[PDB]
């Protein structure tokens, strides 16, 4: 018995859509198999419950699962992508009786990106605060195409590409931060060894 | 082999 | 409805006397399970007879097969006493080593 | 459904515990996994039945017991940091798995590593203000051990969800260290002009799950029990 | 040639001092295989036929525990439908059960079959597709709701169409010089005078297997239906069967009387007569 999710991590563009595969491994002849979800939260959501025998494919509202006993592949697709889908997806394999064994795969973590085709980059220094020893660097409204890198300088540290959705005023924006204490630290500097867009806007 | 018993609960009539 | 028991007394084997064979009795089409089943000899109750596991035709109704392995003579007379809920009394078949 | 305790728990290496699990479902099958990155789900034990226990995947240090139909307990004797891990347990039916809450556990090396974070909100670029019409907050959660954090953006006494972006994984203050502090950012976007409203309060407040008052503490520093630790802005006319 | 696996459950209420008794016996055609009665001093899956006595230890504890949790799920369908049929701790009371799988041509499932009784009546079956039922009254439609409910026709299904044709492949192999053979009636025509002017003649099948054979006596290529005195096919309990087919005729006329036999061991249909 075996499950296999190729994908470590998939990304999407918002309203696009997006398909998750897993390809399992059974001896036996009746099975069935769940896909799973689990949002940043931790909690792990059922979605499906697919049976060997069954031939009825299913939809539910953005999703729709793709069963083929024959290449022994149950894929999940994922339509007009919004950023609630951003999770962790895990694909499930189980024989009937109560002494089998009910076996996940690796997992698949899909991240929804907003569709930006005029990009504004620009890296903004933020008012220190009375109570830290850090400065800190605004990565914000770069292409989601952008990659982030982590810095060279072990005192330096940088996140990923965030999604944020002002909901009034309809505005969605990816963002990076970059912090430190070291007295070469700079926003100028802080992004690198991150490849940029040559008009990212460094004001003072 | 019989009908072995399910994950879940053996459903009575 | 209660099924009355169908009886049959035979031996396993054609019978020859002085040659140890099994007696037989064979209960069917009966309803419901609860039996009593006896094998005699000379109309005396044979103890140790020994019978099938209890199994059920397409009709829903009960079969068993008891037997006891014996030495038939020309003398000796066997015979199957059976008690069933449908019977107001035993019913006695007697083995005839031609049918 | 799967009920399952404890959610949060801090455990020294050597010390041993008892995660729970019950079902009233009346299901004859429960199994207890745990998840870890890029592994998945890993199966430790199942239970076929109430009398009867069954290695999975990853037996290896644990015990299981299953004592009447209800409970599947999973005994973790001489905890080792490689047991720090999400447990879930599953009583799968004719429908789902059945899922538990999840118990998020921490093996340290010794109690000395645990500490609550430092945070700290960092007030929007007048720069950001003048070429966007929009201000970012950010809020860093920094030098915490464990990962057990819970991040959220107050608005005038209300916790807010738009224009808020934390990230789904903390970073690993030393990477090359074992049992590393962490750190966490998240932002809050908001317009020029309610970020210009002196009226308006945020507030960055952090829940860590660290210590019981149950456990022992020898260090002269504070003892780093379960707390929030927060950090606020007002608006600004400037 | 087409095969099948059955399997049959008795359970019975007992209005006296007891538990009630569940007793579960299974079969590769006509050959009981394997046995379980909760009677029992200490219950236990055991053979009934050799060649199911080269599995392992493993085999007979999966099969004693299935039993066992049926035995206790048995007794709560039992005090469950004299709740339906509202009846009391006055009578006693049986549910039957005959399920199983029927060999097709590519190997696969023919047939599945799943059939419920109460009280030597019809009470539920699972339909052909192994994906409805059908209730012979209402009461077994309460039955029926509840197993809708709880997705029972798919628990059936996926058993019938995997590990019951898988395993009964398995018995078809291990048993196969007794479970693919099928062995021919050793047949006889005795005389017995019955008068100075008349005699029985019996036509005796014995040793055959499977069960099911024809017996016919005919009197110069007439058939004797009406005149035929023939016993149901009974057990000789040594796994074989038995049969016999008998007409009174004229004492002299004999030979006018000929026993036909069918069955599948005969290569040909055989055409008897009394051999003085
Ligand atoms: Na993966
Ligand atoms: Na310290
Ligand atoms: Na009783």
């Amino acid at each position: 018995q075996k499950v296999t999710q190729a994908q470590t991590e998939i990304s999407v563009v918002e309203k696009e859509d997006v398909t998750l595969d897993c390809v399992y491994e059974t001896r036996d002849t009746t099975y069935y198999l769940f896909w799973y979800k689990q949002p940043p939260s931790g909690e792990l959501v059922f979605l499906i419950r697919r049976n060997s025998f069954d031939e009825q494919n299913e939809i539910s509202g953005r999703y729709s699962w793709n069963f083929q006993k024959s290449t022994s592949s149950f894929n999940f697709t994922i339509t007009a992508s919004q950023v609630v889908d951003s999770a962790v997806y895990f694909c499930a394999l189980s024989g009937f009786y109560n002494t089998d064994k009910l076996i996940f795969g690796t997992g698949t973590r899909l991240q929804v990106f907003p569709n930006i085709q005029n990009p504004d980059p620009a890296v903004y220094q933020l008012r220190d605060s009375k109570s830290s020893d850090k400065s800190v660097c605004l990565f914000t409204d770069f292409d989601s195409q952008t990659n982030v890198s982590q810095s060279k300088d072990s005192d330096v540290y940088i996140t990923d590409k965030c999604v944020l959705d002002m909901r009034s005023m309809d505005f969605k924006s990816n963002s990076a931060v970059a912090w430190s204490n070291k007295s070469d630290f700079a926003c100028a500097n802080a992004f690198n060894n991150s490849i940029i867009p040559q008009d990212t806007f460094f004001p003072s | 082999l019989p009908e072995p018993l399910p994950q879940g609960q053996l459903t009575a009539y | 409805i209660q099924r009355t028991p169908k009886i049959q007394v035979y031996s396993r084997h054609p019978a020859e006397n002085g040659k140890s064979n099994f007696l037989n009795c064979y209960v069917s089409g009966f309803h419901p399970s609860d039996i009593e089943v006896d094998l005699l000899k000379n109309g005396e109750r044979i103890e140790k007879v020994e019978h099938s596991d209890l199994s059920f035709s397409k009709d829903w109704s009960f079969y068993l097969l008891y037997y006891t392995e014996f030495t038939p003579t020309e003398k000796d007379e066997y015979a199957c006493r059976v008690n069933h809920v449908t019977l107001s009394q035993p019913k006695i078949v007697k083995w005839d080593r031609d049918m | 459904g799967v009920t399952q305790t404890p959610k949060f728990q801090v455990l020294k290496t050597g010390q041993s515990m008892t995660l729970q699990c019950a079902q009233d479902m009346n299901h004859n099958s429960m199994y207890w996994y745990r998840q870890d990155p890029g592994m998945g789900l890993r199966l430790i034990y199942y239970s076929a039945s109430e009398g009867t226990t069954d290695k999975g995947e990853v037996p290896n240090g644990y015990n299981v017991s299953r004592l009447n139909k209800r409970e599947f307990s999973l005994r973790l004797e001489s905890a080792a940091p490689s047991q720090t891990s999400v447990y879930f347990c599953a009583s799968p039916g004719e429908t789902e798995a059945f899922f538990g809450q999840g118990t998020r556990l921490t093996v340290t090396e010794d109690l000395k590593n645990v500490f609550p974070p430092e945070v700290a909100v960092f007030e929007p670029s007048e720069a950001e203000i003048s070429h966007t019409q929009k201000a970012t907050l950010v809020c860093l959660a920094t030098g915490f051990y464990p990962d057990h954090v819970e991040l959220s953006w107050w608005v005038n006494g209300k916790e807010v969800h738009s224009g808020v972006c934390t990230d789904p994984q903390p970073l690993k203050e030393q990477p090359a260290l074992n049992d590393s502090r962490y750190a966490l950012s998240s932002r809050l976007r908001v317009s020029a002009t309610f970020w210009q409203n002196p009226r308006n309060h945020f507030r960055c407040q952090v829940q860590f799950y660290g210590l019981s008052e149950n456990d022992e503490w020898t260090q002269d520093r504070a003892k780093p029990v379960t707390q929030i630790v927060s950090a606020e802005a007002w608006g600004r006319a400037d | 040639g087409s095969h099948s696996m059955r399997y049959f459950y008795t359970a019975m209420s007992r209005p006296g001092r007891g538990e009630p008794r569940f007793i579960a016996v299974g079969y590769v055609d006509d050959t009981q295989f394997v046995r379980f009665d909760s009677d029992a001093a200490s219950p236990r899956t055991e053979p009934r036929a050799p060649w199911i006595e080269q599995e392992g230890p493993e085999y007979w504890d999966r099969n004693t525990q299935i039993f066992k949790t049926n035995t206790q799920t048995y007794r709560e369908s039992l005090r469950n439908l004299r709740g339906y049929y509202n009846q009391s701790e006055a009578g006693s009371h049986i549910i039957q059960r005959m399920y199983g799988c029927d060999l097709g041509p590519d190997g696969r499932l023919l047939r599945g079959h799943d059939q419920s009784a109460y009280d030597g009546k019809d009470y539920i079956a699972l339909n052909e597709d192994l994906s409805s039922w059908t209730a012979a009254d209402t009461a077994a439609q309460i039955t029926q709701r509840k197993w809708e409910a709880a997705r029972v026709a798919e628990q059936r299904r996926a058993y019938l169409e995997g590990l019951c044709v898988e395993w009964l492949r398995r018995y078809l192999e291990n048993g196969k010089e007794t479970l693919q053979r099928a062995d021919p009636p050793k047949t006889h025509v005795t005389h017995h005078p019955v008068s100075d002017h008349e005699a029985t003649l019996r036509c005796w099948a014995l040793g055959f297997y499977p069960a099911e054979i024809t017996l016919t006596w005919q009197r110069d290529g007439e058939d004797q239906t009406q005149d035929t005195e023939l016993v149901e096919t009974r057990p000789a309990g040594d796994r074989t069967f038995q049969k016999w087919a008998a007409v009174v005729v004229p004492s002299g006329e004999e030979q006018r009387y000929t026993c036909h036999v069918q069955h599948e061991g005969l290569p040909k249909p055989l055409t008897l007569r009394w051999e003085p």
